[PDB]
């Protein structure tokens, strides 16, 4: 969300819109733009964290299972906790014995 | 002899001794074997 929530994509983009056209830009394709495109971008631009635990690589050895992808218990809260997000998402596929 | 005793009775089939603890324990391991690779990891 800190690339593309629904407020920016709205109101940043209007406004570098209208400055492109104030500019001219929409008359002649001179004048150079600054962002005004980023509604095409939605959910591109650093929408993920990938993390590869050395420590369970080097436990595990040469042949492997690769990647798991993880969704948390809130949706949108990775952005706000990028380490928190990584620690839970790795609490998953561990060691285990009982 | 072994036709009217114990050797009809294995005939029969686990009508004396048998338990259900194993015989439970082994359906829920089959049925483990089918379905843990295709439950998900989440």
């Amino acid at each position: 969300p800190a690339a593309d929530a629904i407020a920016k994509l709205i109101i940043e983009t209007t406004g570098n819109l209208l400055g492109y056209f104030l500019l001219g830009g929409f008359s002649s394709a001179g004048t150079i733009a600054a962002d005004i495109i980023m509604p095409f971008l939605v959910g591109t631009i650093a929408a993920w964290l990938q993390w590869k635990n050395t420590g369970r690589a080097t436990e595990l050895g040469w042949v492997h299972y690769w990647e798991l992808y993880q969704q948390g218990a809130e949706t949108n809260s990775w952005s706000l906790a990028a380490l928190a997000a990584l620690r839970g998402g790795f609490l998953v596929g561990r060691s285990e014995t009982v | 002899s072994s036709g009217g005793g114990p050797a009809v009775v294995n005939n029969y089939g686990d009508i004396h001794t048998a338990n259900y603890d194993e015989f439970y324990k082994g359906q829920q391991r089959r049925e483990a074997q089918q379905q843990a690779p295709i439950l998900p990891v989440r």
